[PDB]
């Protein structure tokens, strides 16, 4: 067997030329065709390059494939880089038995505008309280970049138990969304004066508060 | 146009079996080597198996040898993946792929989700997230639906049977320490439509055949 | 036997071997089927090249099967050809 | 003796 | 003998190797109403040479048809079983035979 | 072992026709492209015609286009060359050749002589060349046969129906100003065998369907 | 169409390396395989090299083929030259329609020893005399080099009428053979005391004489 090594992530500014390399561990690279796939969030992979440098119709002229037998590696070159090129890229090749994909490269396009998050906090519904359960829901949307910190308070006391937060993911508008859930018993909910969800993005903190009844 | 349509994915207990199908059209199926590739959520592509055009030669990743069987029916234009002795680590979206030669994939299907877990199917309980004074600023109100503790993925949420799309934000699900999923969907609406417009979230959890239409109104 | 009528099986860039498919309940009982020797094709230097594939050329043929008989359509590999992923 | 033959074959015979 | 018979219920559409082969071929209809079947698709090699790695016709090798002997029915009330030769497809042959 | 045996050669009048055959064995005939190559006496090799293994493609030298036809019978393992409108310039030894691919000849036949002339066939007059004291060299003696005035070439000479091969020297023919050929064949034998062993030269002239077996004895 | 140009002859000593070139007039030589044939006197051609450099079994290791793209020519190389290598050599190649042979090259192995002719003269047979004809047959063999002078005498008088002599031809042993015929009437044969065939080779003469009855 063999492996294919790709950089975990690459960041480049728009209009520049970006190269994603793919190094084969064992076996001669030049003996087997190299494919390159693009994968957008929640989508099937699409082919960008097949048979080392073949570009299918529909794929822009900006994308190109090449091989370097001395370094036992393949390269995907993207010229005139656009924000629409942000996606995951996988190289792929084979031997007479196996088929191997590289680990993938997350391609980031820099210079995109910063966006503050809209934060909304909901208290438990009457229906859920009646079922002897209580969930606080903190929704965070339309922020850029994707890094966000979420903290919860029971009155002024930090609370870590019962909190479940999603890793942020891109929306259809290319901005990020995330959510955080605080699970409590109806008794914990009713015994405090309030609960707060604090959201830190790019050094600024927004705090939302809800109170029983 | 090349079409690859996967079927057969679902929830199965460890040690269990499942058969995947891929119906192909738009090409002479018997003259193409076919492949299965899988992707666990938030992870990379992993090759599973390959079969020559005639079905005379089969190839397998080490992680699936002795447990999976690739086969094809050239009269029916269908590719199969018989998955025996399933384990938690086999959980992934399974893609059907057309190869120009062994190892040169040219087309991918849409995938079918396979969940291998000792947790059983659970339909969500749907709760309204009532618009209030705390979800109102600058003439807009936030209202939603909490889709709590379901298993497995996926869930689908619409508003007013699809007639309401503007201001809708359905969030990606959280995977809790319990192994259950939860998600929320919110809509931001003119605050003056509260008490005039009915807002209903339509929740569908096809794995447990759960369809819930929840009316969300201000609390009074 | 096809080896005695033609030797393309040994001279092809996608060479093949011939295997006897025996069936006493079928007419004819013996059918010689082509099986590609390699996955790749033999290149200009004599090596197996995996930038291409040896593939069987299959032909649909009518065969007799078992007082009562039925005419069945069967698929047989006559020989192998070399295919590439780049069509020029 | 019985010999099962397809429809297209019989039409050609008759 | 009493046969007492019972009646029961294009290669481009089944396979595209003809276009993808290094020894590509075309399919021609050989029509005969006094023969069963009436239409037989015969493979005819497109080129004398084979298509090389750069896409050119290479004359260091030859495209040759693979012919199969097949039994066919003919009218001669009376019929005769005739052995006919048909080209199924083409292969690429070279004058240098290697060992591997 | 590859064998290519040509037949059909002989004398033809200008404007005449002739068909050559080449019987092949020791290889799968139908999977080989075949060729005809000619050689005029004391001149170079000249390609005439080629035919693919199936017989589906034929190729011709400019000097023979329209007049010659190459064909093959794969059930009989025979290659043919039909020659029409023959001229003096077509006079040559015609070789049958096996090709590995078009233009790569691997094996040659023995050839068949074609003579295009308006001169008439003449069978040879065979005369003994008797050993005498003036032809002896001690333990050895030379005796022979004179093959006088024949047309066209070739003649073949053996001794004692092929049982005598050692010491045989058949000389190349002289082409006389008359257009007729003459040749001699000599054999050196032990001088002590002269009144004990019968020596016969076997002269074959296939162009006149003549065969002469001439007894050569000492003159007394 | 195209032509192939070969030297008319090449001469070298035994044990030396000899090269025979073959230049193609039009079309790229490297696009089509080059064959080389050996032809011995009165024999069918045999293959020495096929497919530019392939040597069949039975052909000595001494023979080798090569091609030169820049000069558009093929070469047949013979290392460790032997006397048995004397023969005619033809290169051959093709295009998508035609097959072309070169003009041929006569290979001469130099320094071969001078050999005297073996001469046998036969008088007319009784059978031929009875048919009112008379041929004197002078057979000349195993001489080297190939130049030979044949003269006839009627008693001591030179005779030129009625003589037919072959040009010398190469034997399987590299030496030469020739024959000379003297046509006479039975009356000319019987009226002289003798006839002679005189064979000169390298300044030395062998004279054979025959007499009627
Ligand atoms: C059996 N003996 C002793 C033979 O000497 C038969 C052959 C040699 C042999 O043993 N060869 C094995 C391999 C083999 C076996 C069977 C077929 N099939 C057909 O010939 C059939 C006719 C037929 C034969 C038998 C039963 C039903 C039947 F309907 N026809 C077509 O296929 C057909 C018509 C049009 N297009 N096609 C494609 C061909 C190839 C075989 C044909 C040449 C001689």
């Amino acid at each position: 067997n063999f492996m294919l090594t790709q950089p975990h992530s690459v960041s480049e500014s728009p209009g520049k030329t970006v190269t994603i390399s793919c190094t084969r561990s064992s076996g001669s690279l030049a003996n087997y065709y190299v494919q390159w796939y693009q994968q957008r969030p929640g989508s099937s992979p699409t082919i960008v390059i097949f048979a080392n440098n073949q570009r299918p119709s529909g794929v822009p002229d900006r994308f190109s494939g090449s091989i370097d037998s001395s370094s036992n590696s393949a390269s995907l070159t993207i010229s005139g880089l656009k924000t629409e090129d942000e996606a995951d890229y996988y190289c792929q090749t084979y031997d007479p038995y196996s088929v191997v994909f590289g680990g993938g490269t997350k391609l980031t396009v820099l210079g995109q505008p910063k966006a503050a998050p809209s934060v909304t906090l909901f208290p438990p519904s009457s229906e859920e309280l009646q079922a002897n359960k209580a969930t606080l829901v903190c929704l965070i949307s339309d922020f850029y970049p994707g890094a966000v910190t979420v903290a919860w308070k029971a009155d002024s006391s930090p609370v870590k138990a019962g909190v479940e937060t999603t890793t942020p993911s891109k929306q259809s508008n290319n901005k990020y969304a995330a959510s955080s859930y605080l699970s409590l018993t109806p008794e914990q909910w009713k015994s405090h004066r309030s609960y707060s969800c604090q959201v830190t993005h790019e050094g600024s903190t927004v705090e939302k508060t809800v109170a029983p009844t | 146009e090349v079409q690859l349509l996967e079927s057969g994915g679902g929830l199965v207990q460890p040690g269990g079996s499942l058969r995947l199908s891929c119906a192909a059209s738009g090409f002479t199926f018997s003259s193409y080597a076919m492949s299965w590739v899988r992707q666990a959520p938030g992870k990379g592509l992993e090759w599973v198996s390959a079969i020559s055009g005639s079905g005379g030669s089969t190839y397998y990743a080490d992680s699936v040898k002795g447990r999976f069987t690739i086969s094809r029916d050239n009269s029916k234009n269908t590719l199969y993946l018989q998955m025996n002795s399933l384990r938690a680590e086999d959980t992934a979206v399974y893609y059907c792929a057309r190869d120009l030669i062994h190892g040169v994939t040219r087309n991918w299907g849409q995938g079918t989700l396979v969940t291998v877990s000792s947790a059983s199917t659970k339909g969500p309980s749907v709760f309204p997230l009532a618009p209030s004074s705390k979800s109102t600023s600058g003439g807009t109100a936030a209202l939603g639906c909490l889709v709590k503790d379901y298993f497995p993925q996926p869930v689908t949420v619409s508003w007013n049977s699809g007639a309401l799309t503007s201001g809708v934000h359905t969030f990606p699900a959280v995977l809790q320490s319990s192994g259950l999923y939860s998600l929320s969907s919110v809509v931001t609406v003119p605050s003056s439509s509260l008490g005039t417009q009915t807002y209903i979230c339509n929740v569908n959890h096809k794995p447990s055949n759960t369809k819930v239409d929840k009316k969300v109104e201000p609390k009074s | 036997n096809p080896k005695r009528s033609s030797d393309y099986y040994n001279r092809s860039t996608s060479p093949w071997n011939l295997h006897r498919n025996e069936d006493p309940e079928r007419y004819p009982s013996v059918i010689w089927e082509a099986k590609c020797r390699h996955l790749g094709c033999i290149n200009a230097d004599g090596n197996v090249d995996y930038h291409m594939n040896s593939v069987p050329i299959q032909q649909e043929i009518l065969v007799l099967r078992r007082n009562s008989f039925r005419l069945e359509k069967i698929l047989v590999s006559v020989g192998c050809t070399c295919v590439t992923p780049i069509v020029h | 003796i019985h010999v099962t033959i397809p429809a297209d074959l019989w039409d050609w015979i008759n």
